[PDB]
């Protein structure tokens, strides 16, 4: 997280942590109230946030289900769900964290290998977890909005 | 294999070393085409100043025998 | 760590220097004196190349990297991860830093073989901090980070072909990522 | 006089978060919609204004 | 490199005197453009990767310089004409980030333009790749830190000219 | 034939801005059911939710003038960045737009239009075709839409169309509540100001009651903007004091704080016996369509 | 060129060439002329075989064509059969070489980037070369089945 | 009053009786098994509640031991399969302003299957103003 | 390393002396294996992605070693085992291209065992992999060259059990 | 490493959960105790000098290791104790401040024992010096904050001995 | 191995300090908790040979690992399988007796994950067995007994895990 951050960036250097640091971490503790209730709310929609998430993902880009594509059954869009959920699971790992390391120990590091090995088009699931990112805003305040759509956007940064 | 020659200014930002350095300060070297966008990188984020950089070995524009 | 001379190639008008400073990074990087391991001489370009000063002593090590004949002695009989080893001690100087240099390393040589590992672990930014663009490399006794000195010391502290065990394998993980 | 009937197969697994049963309804649920079938051929098209020039 | 505080720095320090009034002025220019310069930054850092592609795609693809003969021609000219973009858009935000032009100056114009004349690279051509560039992420941040974000592109070609 | 697309584009080409946006209104009608169905995701539509949002926030008037200047390739801000786009992102734009249109939350066709017979014409030939063919004859119309500094012209400018009945309530025919209600469909707010007294008692939807004059007249100019209310029915009662509880149930036409054009909306009246209106209450009848939900 | 191969890992080992590549170039120069009629029965019918691969590359992955994909629309499936074009070209450039340092340099390296920025699914692609080697091997002879094929298969597994 | 079925007059149903004791009883965690899984709670001046552990935070810190008192209730089909009764009755407890004199207006749109897919709590409003 | 033809030459070096009839025909015996082992190997390399992708979805993939707990979780770790199949493949075409197994004990199995244990990695889970290897590549390759892939994959199993 | 919000992030993601009622409870409890951990940590860094400069004088100092042919000789050797006294206390407050002590064992008791051995260092010796750093640590930053530093440096203590 | 009160002795004994307010506190507990623990002990072993019957059949039967190939097809591996699990049940009971997982550390998990490594034997299928056996011995021993015995089963299964 993002105390975890601090302290490798600290030992890089061979130094305590900095005032800048160390407030920071200040901050992030005080605050801590707020990105648990968030990750509480995505938590609780979750089983909503992933149907209508997947559903305008495949009204978006129907050829993943659609003849030829990666996931044509229910048996696979079941999967994608499956998956849709695991991502949705790391966004609220990194708002409770605070940093998006966790998110790259998880499922941003090799992901692109796994994607090609399994015929995945990557850029479709960006797209999804852009779909997170859309309705899981919609269905909460906007400046927790903000704060969870960091997270969502590294997500999507991190697919393309 | 398309080789580079550069000519680079690399001074020192933070050591005072007390030995003789234009050996590595303002050196010209030769750097394959492959290994050229690390080296530049390096350079740059060491400080230094590209003085010049030419390509000494190689056709441009060579679509295909590269090696 | 004090009882040793450190090859600076100063200057290329000396020509005894120039060899001297050849000879002690074929020593370096291959471990021993290349004279019962080669028909004959296939770096002479090179030396030609550093002698004329068109190149400098990190290209030349390189060059040592880049050749079939470091492939054929410390890439060829050793799996990857002795390979890893090896090279991390011959250029660097020092054992691998950790699981993440280890995956790293391993990715290029499985990506893009031995000449990529080669080239990214000369041209990298520790390389140029610690041996410059003149010093042949030579063994360190780094203190961090942790393990590093042990696996070091047991790296340089056996002779070549000593054993084929890995004295770094791999580091195993506090913990464990799901 | 009831009798237990123990039958061939073994007891089923648990279902595990992991594993996409759980969300194999949902997909039903999902229903997404799938794609006709393109027609088209390739015979027809020539290339050489038919790809782009821009 | 330098940012705005640092050039501030630096231009008080060469002729040895305090911040002035000046200075400080600048300083809180700066300091009140960093909230925008941070959101422009986090939505660039969001679609980098698109913006090439749309910037390429519009300034680049299906044109003389793609076609065989040219200097995009062949997937690794390709490959190596996409990593350059990238990089020009990351420096171009790294550059937003500080407010200083001077990590453009020693990290991406020194040895460039003579690379590409070695390399007989077209200056015109990725000239309007960059312009490319800058309308692409003037359509996502905003026209407030389009215009910025263009002035660094711009500094970019200018340089590369 | 190999030169289906080309020539339909030529056929495109000759057809007036009013022509040209008609048959991309009614091509996009047909779409789905005669023309190809539409993807938004394979373009990269998260660079163009910018212009989509400022279209929507602006005026229905000027939506439709900035639409008819992106049509005609005029010199806005909007036309410049929709002539920035790529292929894809523009027809993905229009097929946004149409949705919207769909769903109301931007201004709709002129009501009642038909397609002139040359587009007609070519609108039949985009359905005789396939779908790829198809879907590059729209993108080629597509794209030479929007001004793009250079040689290009425009012969016919397509100006904007320069251009209201009471409503009935079923069992009630109270004079103030029509007012309000024929008043806010006419946007005529300062009529209300004075038609309800100082008290300000209004209660959006999802929300807590304002209170104050001036809340309410904020209200009334920040959130309710070109309202279309079609009451269904009501009835009117006695409250305490002589009080009128009016319980109207009707459908709003328009977007409203997340609502579809077709949403079972009620409102709740507490009009003053001697006075008008103390307590106004705006709520939307749920069904199985929640699209409003904020959890919490 | 198989000659510069070898001259290459001469000059690494910094030696003349040995009997081993000796053989080898006298090998590749005495049967050049297969190679060469390879080349010419490539280049004579690369249209319809170039077309009848795209065929059935649309009939195993129709949703590339499918409206949301990246050949959908005349003008992207025109740029398929360009695409199938360069690579056929390609192909019969390494044929008349003797190695793959053509393919590997013209079209091999740095493909993956290249269709990681324009959307293409790479694995499509390696169907469409598929299918293009069954194609050529269709039309093509029997004993030169096997030189052909070898050098589709690289192409399919590097381009895997 | 707790222990004993609520009077409620035109509801004549399990569920809804059965939400009624177990509100009384405060027991959210076996109230909420009535609830749908897509199922949400309307609190009132606020917009719908969705998720099944939404609707049990809403229980467990805003629905803290308050007291309602159903009155009569009407009944009828709705779109969907879905069934719509609308119940009315006074609170009795503190809950969001009135205390003791509010109308509370519950709309069920039960499941087919019977769980309530959504609930709104609709305080109707006597006279008093300054809420 | 070695293989069957090195193999001969240094078991006649060692006695110092010429090609005698047992090398003499073990070499003819390698040499009638021949074109069918070096067309495996092509084979192998053509779909080389393919036999590790469907020996994944055969085997490890959809089950507890993929999923939250085993050893296949997070991305990093897929690609990690993805990597490990790849050079268990790579290094059985060489093995059978060559025709003798010093190739993988002296690139496989020399720490394989204990660098895994270290990462506590399954070895049975690898095993069965290597497993679903064997016949992916055997209904590419035929039945005496998926057998030979058998034996050496069986090898490599057996040095990494 | 591994701090203790994410030591809940992974114990949630081992059986792939969300974040549940007793993982929320465990953040809480964490975010309470940062207040401390960060006055702690700040302190500790404000004086740690002087905090490894008096835990030497009072447990290594005019003893037999300080005396020629000990190991506290050959004042190369006392600097190399006091920047390992240092390196100590400042992963001491990296792990206090993190709240779990992987990093202890990840960057710091990884090696340690046979470096030691090897070295001939006095294990006892260093840990005597540890427990008197954590009571100079203790005696200044209060009673919970030298709770938690005695916690983590009596974990690296057990993994010395 | 060390029970709940000799835990709490052994413990008090290590500060060298009396039986503070939570010693009594815990040794009360215990002491609370004794009457359920021999009650269900005495439950236990009502039925600690037909419990096994029904955990196994539920978990180990016409399974995988029942037949051929699997690693509890013939009799030794059945029987060995079963005598597991007795073992199993007998120490967690122990343990529930004592209140205290000292005797599971050094009894039944030392040398447990190594040993079945080596033996071969799937050690996630034995997790789910003793999960089985879980809820078995819930079902007789009731509720709250049965979370007694199923914290120390699941702290059997995580030191097999
Ligand atoms: C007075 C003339 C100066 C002075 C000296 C001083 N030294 C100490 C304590 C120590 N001095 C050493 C030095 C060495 N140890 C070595 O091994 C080597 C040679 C290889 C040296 C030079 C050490 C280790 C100590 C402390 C441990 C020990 O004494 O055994 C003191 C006392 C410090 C204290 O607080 O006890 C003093 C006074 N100090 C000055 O200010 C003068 C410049
Ligand atoms: C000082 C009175 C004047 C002055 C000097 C100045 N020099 C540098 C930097 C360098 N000087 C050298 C020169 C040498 N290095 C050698 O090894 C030898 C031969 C044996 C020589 C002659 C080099 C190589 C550098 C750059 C590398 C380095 O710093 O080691 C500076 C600093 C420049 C900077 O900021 O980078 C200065 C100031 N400048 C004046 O104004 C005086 C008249
Ligand atoms: C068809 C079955 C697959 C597919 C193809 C496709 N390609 C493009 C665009 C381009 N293709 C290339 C490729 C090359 N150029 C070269 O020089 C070489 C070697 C000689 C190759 C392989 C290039 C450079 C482009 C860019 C356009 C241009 O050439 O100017 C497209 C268009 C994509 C778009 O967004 O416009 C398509 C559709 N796409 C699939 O999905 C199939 C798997
Ligand atoms: C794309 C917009 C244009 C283009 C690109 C192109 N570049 C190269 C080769 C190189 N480009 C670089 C770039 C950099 N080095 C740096 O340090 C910086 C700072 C970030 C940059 C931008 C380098 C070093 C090289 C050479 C090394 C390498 O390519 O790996 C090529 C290839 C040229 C060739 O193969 O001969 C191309 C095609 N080409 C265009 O036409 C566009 C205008
Ligand atoms: C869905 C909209 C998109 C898509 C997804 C997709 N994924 C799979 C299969 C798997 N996905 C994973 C990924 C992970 N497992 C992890 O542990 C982690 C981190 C927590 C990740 C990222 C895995 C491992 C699999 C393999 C099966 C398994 O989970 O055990 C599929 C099915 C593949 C198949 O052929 O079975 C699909 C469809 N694919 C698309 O095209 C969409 C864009
Ligand atoms: C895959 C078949 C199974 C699996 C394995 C797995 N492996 C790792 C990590 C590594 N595996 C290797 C492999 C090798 N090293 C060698 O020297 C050789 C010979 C060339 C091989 C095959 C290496 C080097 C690593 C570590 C470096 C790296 O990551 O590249 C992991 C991850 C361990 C971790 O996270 O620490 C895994 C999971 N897992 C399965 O489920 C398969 C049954
Ligand atoms: C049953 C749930 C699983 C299973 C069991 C199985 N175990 C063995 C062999 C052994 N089991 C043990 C374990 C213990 N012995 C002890 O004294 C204790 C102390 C508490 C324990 C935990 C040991 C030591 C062995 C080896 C010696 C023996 O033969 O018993 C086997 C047979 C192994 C073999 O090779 O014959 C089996 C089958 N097997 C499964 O598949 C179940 C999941
Ligand atoms: C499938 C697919 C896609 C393509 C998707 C597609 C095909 C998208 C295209 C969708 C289309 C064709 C949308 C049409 C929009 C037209 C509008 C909004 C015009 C309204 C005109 C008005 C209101 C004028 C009214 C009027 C006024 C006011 C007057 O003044 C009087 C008259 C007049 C009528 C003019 C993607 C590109 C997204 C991805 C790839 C892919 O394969």
């Amino acid at each position: 997280s993002i105390v975890t951050k601090s302290i490798v960036n600290a030992d890089a250097e061979a130094r305590y942590l900095s005032p800048g640091e160390l407030d920071r971490i200040k901050a992030f503790v005080t605050g801590g109230a707020a990105r648990l209730r968030i990750a509480e709310t995505l938590t609780g929609s979750r089983e909503t946030i992933v149907k209508q998430a997947g559903d305008r993902l495949f009204q978006k880009r129907p050829d993943i289900v659609s003849p030829g594509g990666n996931a044509y059954g229910e048996e696979m869009t079941a999967t994608c769900l499956r998956d849709m959920d695991y991502y949705l699971r790391l966004v609220t790992y990194g708002v409770v964290s605070g940093d998006v390391t966790p998110i790259e120990e998880i499922g941003l590091v090799g992901v692109r290998e796994m994607y090609r090995s399994l015929g995945t088009p990557i850029e479709a699931v960006a797209q999804s977890v852009r779909e997170m990112k859309e309705v899981a805003s919609g269905l909460m305040s906007s400046d927790d909005a903000a704060e969870a759509s960091a997270y969502f956007d590294f997500v999507i940064g991190k697919m393309s | 294999m398309r080789m580079f020659r550069i000519t680079a200014c690399v001074p020192s930002q933070t050591r005072i070393r007390t030995q003789r350095e234009l050996q590595n300060t303002y050196f010209t070297k030769l750097v394959p085409y492959d290994n050229w966008f690390r080296e530049q990188q390096r350079i740059m984020k060491m400080g230094g100043k590209i003085v010049k950089v030419e390509l000494a070995t190689g056709r441009p524009g060579t679509n295909a025998g590269l090696a | 760590r004090q009882q040793t001379k450190v090859f600076k190639l100063v200057s290329t008008y000396d020509k005894v220097a120039v060899k001297n400073a050849i000879r002690a990074a074929y020593r370096q990087v291959f471990e021993r004196d290349l004279e019962p391991y080669i028909i004959n001489s296939e770096f002479t370009a090179l030396e030609s190349k550093l002698s004329n000063n068109e190149i400098n002593v990190k290209e030349f090590i390189e060059g040592l990297g880049t050749s079939e004949l470091y492939m054929k002695e410390f890439y060829a009989p050793y799996p990857n991860t002795k390979v890893i080893e090896m090279g991390t001690k011959h250029f660097l100087g020092r054992a691998p830093l950790n699981q993440k240099e280890i995956q790293q390393y391993n990715q290029i040589l499985a990506s893009q073989g031995l000449k990529a590992f080669i080239g990214a672990m000369v041209n990298g930014m520790e390389y140029l901090q610690t041996f410059g663009e003149d010093t042949v490399p030579y063994r360190r006794f780094p203190t961090l980070p942790a393990a590093n000195f042990p696996n070091t010391e047991r790296l340089y502290n056996k002779l070549t072909k000593q054993d084929k065990e890995l004295v770094v394998p791999s580091f195993t993980p506090v913990v464990k990522v799901g | 006089w009831q009798n237990e009937v123990r039958r061939f197969i073994p007891q089923e697994k648990k279902l595990t978060a992991g594993n996409p049963m759980n969300f194999l309804g949902m997909a039903r649920s999902i229903n997404p919609a799938a794609n006709t079938i393109p027609k088209v051929s390739a015979q027809n098209i020539n290339i050489e204004a038919s790809v782009p020039r821009r | 490199m330098q940012d705005a505080i640092t050039a501030v720095i630096n231009s008080a320090d060469v002729q040895g005197k305090y911040l002035d009034g000046a200075a400080m002025d600048k300083l809180k220019s700066y300091f009140a453009s960093g909230e925008l310069r941070v959101r422009a930054a986090s939505v660039i850092s969001a679609n980098a990767a698109t913006i090439v592609k749309e910037a390429v795609a519009k300034s680049l693809l299906y044109s003389d310089v793609t076609r065989p003969g040219g200097n995009m021609y062949t997937t690794r000219r390709y490959a190596a004409c996409i990593r350059d973009l990238d990089y020009y858009l990351r420096y171009a935000t790294y550059a937003m980030l500080a407010g200083d032009a001077s990590i453009l100056d020693e990290r991406v114009l020194n040895g460039l333009k003579e690379t590409y004349n070695s390399l007989g690279v077209p200056i015109s051509s990725t000239v309007q790749a960059i312009q490319a560039i800058k309308e692409v992420t003037a359509s996502l941040v905003g026209a407030d830190a389009g215009k910025e974000m263009g002035v660094y592109l711009d500094y970019i070609c200018s340089g590369l000219s | 034939a190999a030169d289906v697309v080309p020539a339909t584009i030529a056929r495109f080409s000759q057809l007036n801005a009013e022509d040209q946006l008609a048959l991309i209104w009614f091509a996009y009608l047909e779409m789905g059911k005669t023309l190809t169905i539409a993807a938004p995701g394979a373009a990269s539509m998260q660079l163009a939710e910018n212009a989509l949002k400022e279209i929507q926030a602006m005026g229905p008037l000027q939506q439709t003038q900035a639409m008819c200047d992106l049509a005609n390739r005029a010199d806005t801000p909007l036309c410049r960045t929709y002539a920035s786009w790529s292929p894809n992102i523009k027809l993905g734009f229009w097929y946004r737009l149409g949705e919207l249109m769909e769903q109301g939350f931007v201004a709709p066709i002129p009501a009642g239009y038909q397609l002139s017979a040359n587009a007609n014409a070519v609108l039949a030939t985009i359905q005789g075709l396939e779908s790829g063919q198809q879907i590059t004859v729209l993108r080629n119309a597509v794209v030479d839409m929007g001004f793009t500094a250079g040689k290009d012209g425009k012969r016919i400018a397509e100006p904007v169309v320069p251009p209201r009945t009471k409503v009935s309530i079923e069992g009630v025919t109270n004079a103030t509540v029509l007012n309000y209600m024929d008043n806010l469909n006419a946007n005529d707010f300062d009529t209300l100001i004075e038609l309800f007294t100082s008290d300000g008692a209004l209660q959006p939807p999802f929300q807590r009651p304002i209170v104050g004059k001036e809340n309410v007249l904020r209200f009334f100019r920040e959130e309710c903007q070109n309202l279309k209310l079609i009451p269904e029915r009501g009835v009117t009662e006695p409250a305490e004091d002589g009080f009128t509880q009016i319980k109207v149930t009707g459908k709003v036409q328009t977007p409203w704080f997340g609502g579809n054009v077709g949403m079972n909306i009620a409102w709740r009246f507490l009009l003053n016996p001697e006075g008008k209106i103390f307590f106004v209450a705006i709520d939307l009848l749920a069904s199985p369509k929640e699209l409003l939900n904020f959890a919490r």
